[PDB]
């Protein structure tokens, strides 16, 4: 599985876009209720500002976390995630199906494990 | 003379980009979304431009008598002459004007000083009360 680091990036960015689905769905609503606002009954008048400042709110912080993940993009090269050469696996592939085929034998040489 | 001038250049100009778009959209394969948004913004502000022109030289447009010329015939091209000087809308466009007439309960011809005034100034106010809410939603917020 991949390492920590990307499961969070992911998670936020996933968060991005679905606050960006809430903005357009929040601007429905209010796209919505002017009408009615223009057509003169006045009890949905008190519940206009609250959707136009969660409108906005909306649509500014989002914007804001979407910064702070391209800040991230630059400053992550090469740093928390650290190298390591601890074999490489392009090579390594040799190593773990040597292992794996020794095991085998294993299971063969021992005739009480074959059930 | 200059208004109906200026009328006709950008007329003629809005008509070549119709036939534009009318020749790429005639062809059996349908070019590429980008270029044809292209197109349609082009041609549609041209459109508003010609709008916004013929509503500026309306007093030119409407001193101009129409005459029919000396030298022009009418006994052999009366079929053209009342193909152009006949100027009714498309009926869709006035059974669509009479249907937004009915739906909207709007008619305009006894409206007097009574309910429908008082309806009148109240509708003011809300314009402006969103106006005033929404700078105040702007300013709110740093956008720089």
């Amino acid at each position: 599985m991949q390492p920590p680091y990307i499961q969070e990036r992911l998670k936020s960015l996933n968060d991005i876009e679905t606050q960006l689905c809430s903005m357009l769905q929040e601007a429905s609503q209010v796209t919505f209720i002017f009408g009615e606002l223009k057509r003169g009954n006045e009890s949905v008048k008190p519940q206009f500002e609250n959707h136009v400042k969660q409108f906005y709110e909306r649509l500014d912080k989002s914007t804001t976390q979407l910064r702070k993940e391209i800040q991230l993009l630059d400053e992550n090269v090469g740093t928390r995630l650290l190298p390591i050469n601890v074999n490489k696996k392009a090579l390594g592939q040799d190593t773990e199906k040597m292992e794996e085929q020794l095991d085998l034998l294993s299971a063969i040489l021992d005739p009480s494990k074959s059930k | 003379g200059q208004a109906l001038d200026a009328v006709r250049m950008r007329l003629a100009q809005l008509t070549h980009s119709l036939r534009r778009i009318r020749d790429e959209m005639s062809k059996a394969e349908l070019p590429q979304w980008y270029t044809l948004q292209s197109q349609l913004n082009v041609t549609l502000s041209q459109l508003v431009s010609v709008t916004s022109t013929l509503q500026h030289f309306q007093e030119t447009l409407d001193s101009t008598v129409v005459y029919p010329l000396p030298k022009f015939p009418t006994t052999s091209h009366e079929s053209l002459v009342t193909t152009l000087l006949r100027k009714k809308n498309i009926p869709e466009v006035d059974e669509w004007m009479k249907y937004v007439r009915e739906t909207s309960g709007v008619t305009t011809a006894l409206l007097k000083d009574e309910e429908i005034e008082k309806l009148l100034q109240q509708d003011r106010e809300i314009t402006n009360w969103a106006r005033t809410t929404f700078r105040n939603e702007y300013g709110k917020h740093d956008f720089k």
